[PDB]
RNA sequence: GGUUUGACAUGGAUCGGGAGUGCUCAGAGAUGGGUGUGCCUCUUGGUCGGUUCACAGGUGGUGCAUGGCUGUCGUCAGCUCGUGUCGUGAGAUGUUGGGUUAAGUCCCGCAACGAGCGCAACCCUUGUUCACUGUUGCCAGCACGUUAUGGUGGGGACUCAGUGGAGACCGCCGGGGUCAACUCGGAGGAAGGUGGGGAUGACGUCAAGUCAUCAUGCCCCUUAUGUCCAGGGCUUCACGCAUGCUACAAUGGCUGGUACAGAGAGUGGCGAGCCUGUGAGGGUGAGCGAAUCUCGGAAAGCCGGUCUCAGUUCGGAUUGGGGUCUGCAACUCGACCUCAUGAAGUCGGAGUCGCUAGUAAUCGCAGAUCAGCAACGCUGCGGUGAAUACGUUCCCGGGGC
């Protein structure tokens, strides 16, 4: 019951920020099954390191998106509320499934 | 020539990303506005002095930190050119921007700043080893562990390009958990332009 | 080559002027730069100017033409041969 | 190289016939990859030999590889102006990875139908003393006798 | 780029097909991500300079 | 062979029934790591007679070997193209 | 073929109220002509218009005017400094010597005593293990499930996912090593002497590459070297080189059946299922913003049948016919399907290339760009999986004296 999907790029934000939703939803009573990890969107860009040339020597890249989990058994509207209303940093996103 | 950006290369271990905004559909669009804020700011504000521009975002709503060394100029007077800049950044990116402008602790110890000086003194005219002894005295009074700098170009009006460099101290640049400062800026002479490079080490971080 | 169901390509203004031109007598050169149409039967007996990049070469529409292209016969390049 | 010997791999026992020399057998046939094709190709060819004779086919494995090994080899060695041919002898093991090469070589070289019993006639060619085997260790011997002259340039 | 063809990616083109991308940063037209834009270099320069967020060297 | 000899290196024989779950890998890797699990189930149910041998026969240890990744500028993990001077 | 403050910027004036567009006409299109629709404040703005005025524009020149970025010698083991000292001086010493190391790595001695950039380590990944969490993952014990599917309640055991720890340090034992660094052997251990791989490229060299990614000094163009458009070209072909792919077959071809992956991608997208077609595909069309749904089939391999050494039931070039799909449009110049055609090629001259282990060899898979695709390229991923290294004499590159 209530679904929230955390994803972050930063996995320290994504478990500070797992934390605070569960002491939350916890200090208003509604236990809620603990943060599971989803595995981690790895996307992977390779670039030529020259600007003209040089294709033998080349630098890659990755976007890691971190997802973490979080089942909220008990309804209690006030933690509904709460989950509304509090804030988070601006580099992980929120998303809510009633 | 073949080093890599220290600032790229300790990203994720010590040092972090200037934005911090999450997004899977619209990604590419933030990242163009993204870009037409920094130059804008660049353009329009290189009196100031800008050691980093730093960019949130939680929902349509834009976040900007400017780090300055002298946010006088950004602030002008009872935050009329704060607020001329804002107006500015709504025009240009059509969100709700809340700018807010902080200080440098050590301006003689950051070193986009100190690249911000040497280019301004080059483009002045100033002597190049003079300008670069100046900064590296200043930074070691400041009590940085290891100073470097090197200009790159026509250096004195020549004809033949150097790369003359001053350093002292210890600048391990090879090292991860080294705090590596890193920071660039090019004097637009009457010939050409300069490329001033700095590294400052300012101590060992976890 | 095209698809079935979508017909052939006529560039809808060579259609429309070899329409013009059968109606008021078969007897001129179409000027064009369609080298992208298609070669029809209502066109046959024509003689079409398809442009080869730099001049607009004469073409006399034949029975047989109907299953090619207008820039089939419009060569674009041309060698004569490596040396003389 | 220049550090020193490499170690060697330890060799594997074939799990059929219990001997180290059939498991060489199959990884010099080993072809592409193929593990499972190259034994399969080697077991049909042992399969054949106990089939042509009652005596065991590892038994004659090793009778060929007896027969095929070299004593001792010639190799280019740049003294002077003029290059000379300096017989030197024949380590166990690396005798008998040159009987094992050649008996793979001359078994592709041959010219029946399948690789299995080319090698299989190969392999009972040379137990019995005969085949190109067998000839190219007789004339490696042979001009190693010829320019055993040069024994005493051994380092 | 020439600011000509930059302005003419820009505008809406007369055939769908006719569309490209561009650099929106640097305006080139050869290697050009869909997921932000951006070049080859554009990227490279950026993501050392860490605007880019999520985007770290790979040495996997 | 690779997966019954833990037994015959041990003192049980083919007395002793299995049941395996196995994924991911071919079919030698799936080998390899369904006998390197039977040795080490018998190492933990008998760690005093079994273990010195089983050991021994190299058998108590885990090989990571693994496919070496790919270069950039090589062919293969460390083929490299064709060096063409001039 | 059009255009000239210009395709696009910024600023002053000046006449303004529409700009901007829908439908039509002419045109290859650019563009031009119709017709419909026509600012929000306010008495002075947003927006556009011309006329200008400033000005823009240039993938035009110079990489030997430059910045930035990169190759490269070279992962090579080095390159220097402060002070002292020696010498008239350039300069030397340190940094030589003995030993050792992958390493200017350390050790011993020493007119040197120190330090810095490089080496190493810190980082990522892989190999063992513990704690925590348990869905979209997993199913040992428990209860049903349509027969059936962990489908179900449920479970923290196993696997895995991903956070935080532990673990390797010549740390222990023995020998060698004047000792000392190191070195050899052994035990423990998942792993032993740097465990494997990546990131990381010192001072500098080559006026090395890039004025075409960007930026820029100077010079040059300004009813044209700007700029718009259609068509053409970048795809030419007596030839030469280079990197690859498919081959020349029987360790193989064809055919039926049947196992075992990893890493990735997806809403103008990935598309299952069913129907239709020889097939590419088409028609319907769930599901999935995705550990859930889809791409999905892994191929090599194994097993049965068959071909029987044939320029072939090898090879699949070329050429003729009929198509599909994407796209405004496949003539030049797309991929694919199908029918037919069936070229050279019998293992390749002198010469030359890669590789020391999960490597080479081979086997398939995925992604970037991308409507489609000339991709056999590139970057990754796993499957199968070798032979050999006596050695430094010789060839090439480099290091100390
Ligand atoms: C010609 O003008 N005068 C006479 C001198 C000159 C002047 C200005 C330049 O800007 C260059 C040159 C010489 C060329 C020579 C070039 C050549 N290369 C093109 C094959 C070459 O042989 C090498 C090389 N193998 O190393 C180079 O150095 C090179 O590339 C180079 O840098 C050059 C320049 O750009
Ligand atoms: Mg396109
Ligand atoms: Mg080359
Ligand atoms: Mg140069
Ligand atoms: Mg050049
Ligand atoms: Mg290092
Ligand atoms: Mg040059
Ligand atoms: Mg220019
Ligand atoms: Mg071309
Ligand atoms: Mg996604
Ligand atoms: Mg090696
Ligand atoms: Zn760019």
């Amino acid at each position: 019951k209530i679904r929230i999907r955390l994803r972050a790029y930063d996995h320290e934000v994504i478990d500070s920020s797992a934390r605070k939703i569960v002491d939350t939803v916890t200090r208003t009573g509604a236990k809620v099954a603990g943060p599971v990890p989803l595995p981690t969107e790895k996307n992977v860009f390779c670039v030529i390191r020259s600007p003209h040339k040089y294709k033998d020597s080349r630098e890659h890249f990755e976007m890691r998106t971190h997802k973490r989990l979080i089942d909220i058994l008990e309804p209690t509207p006030k933690t509904v509320d709460s989950l509304m209303r509090l804030d988070l940093p601006a580099g992980v996103d929120i998303e809510i499934k009633l | 020539g073949q080093k890599i950006n220290p600032h790229g290369f300790r990203l994720g271990v010590t040092t972090d990303h200037k934005t911090r905004w999450y997004a899977e559909k619209q990604y590419a669009e933030l990242v163009g506005e993204d870009v037409k804020i920094r130059e804008w700011l660049h353009k329009n504000l290189e009196r100031a002095g800008l050691s980093s521009i730093e960019i949130e975002r939680r929902s349509e709503r834009v976040t900007i930190f400017l780090y300055a060394a002298r946010p006088g100029i950004v602030i002008g007077r009872n935050g009329a050119e704060a607020e001329r800049v804002r107006g500015e950044l709504e025009k240009l990116t059509g969100k709700q921007i809340q700018l807010n402008i902080l200080e440098v602790k050590s301006p003689e110890t950051d070193a986009q700043l100190v690249a911000q000086g040497i280019a301004e003194q080059l483009a002045a005219r100033v002597a190049f080893r003079r300008a670069m002894r100046k900064a590296q005295q200043s930074a070691m009074n400041a009590g940085a562990l290891g100073i470097r700098i090197k200009c790159s170009g026509r250096l004195g009006g020549a004809e033949m390009s150097r790369s003359e460099g001053y350093r002292e101290g210890r600048v391990p640049l090879h090292t991860l958990r080294a705090d590596i400062d890193y920071g660039f800026f090019e004097a637009r002479t009457t010939f050409g332009r300069i490329g001033v490079k700095v590294w400052i080490y300012k101590g060992d971080v976890t | 080559p095209r698809s079935l169901k979508k017909g052939p390509f006529v560039d809808e203004h060579l259609a429309k002027k070899v329409t013009a031109q059968n109606e008021a007598g078969t007897h001129n050169v179409i000027k064009t730069w369609s080298r992208r149409s298609m070669v029809t039967p209502d066109m046959i007996g024509h003689t079409i100017g398809v442009h080869d990049g730099r001049k607009h070469v004469p073409v006399f529409v034949t029975e047989s033409m109907v299953g090619h292209k207008l820039g089939e016969f419009a060569p674009t390049r041309t060698f004569k041969g490596h040396v003389k | 190289p220049r550090k020193g010997p490499a170690p060697k791999r330890p060799v594997m026992v074939d799990p059929v016939y219990g001997s180290p020399l059939v498991s060489q057998l199959v990884s010099k046939i080993l072809l592409d990859g193929k593990k499972t094709v190259a034994q399969n190709i080697v077991y049909t060819a042992l399969e054949g030999c106990r089939a042509k004779n009652n005596t065991d086919p590892v038994q004659t494995l090793k009778r060929a590889l007896d027969n095929i090994k070299p004593s001792l080899e010639v190799k280019s060695r740049r003294v002077g102006g003029a290059t000379y041919q300096v017989p030197v002898e024949v380590k166990p093991a690396r005798q008998t990875t040159l009987a094992m090469r050649w008996l793979v070589n001359f078994s592709r070289e041959r010219r029946e139908k399948t690789m299995a019993e080319r090698l299989m006639n190969e392999i009972l060619d040379a137990s019995n003393g005969l085949g190109a085997s067998v000839k190219r260790r007789e004339d490696t011997h042979k001009m190693a006798e010829a320019n055993r002259a040069f024994a005493h340039y051994r380092w | 780029a020439k600011t000509a063809l930059k302005v003419k990616a820009a505008r809406k083109p007369k055939f769908g097909v006719r569309a490209y991308t561009r650099c929106q940063r640097c305006g080139r037209p050869h290697s050009v991500y869909r997921k932000f834009g951006l070049c080859r270099i554009c990227l490279r320069e950026m993501a050392h300079a860490g605007q880019l967020p999520g985007v770290t060297k790979s040495s996997w | 062979q690779i997966v019954t000899e833990p037994f015959a290196t041990a003192g049980v024989e083919g007395a002793y029934d299995v049941i395996a779950r196995i994924g991911g890998g071919g079919v030698t890797g799936q080998a390899g790591a369904l006998r390197l699990g039977i040795a080490r189930a018998l190492n933990n149910v008998d760690p005093e007679a079994s273990r010195p041998a089983l050991k021994k026969a190299g058998m108590l240890t885990r090989d990571a070997r693994v496919k070496e990744r790919k270069k950039a500028g090589l062919k293969k993990a460390r083929k490299a193209p064709q060096y063409s001077k001039r």
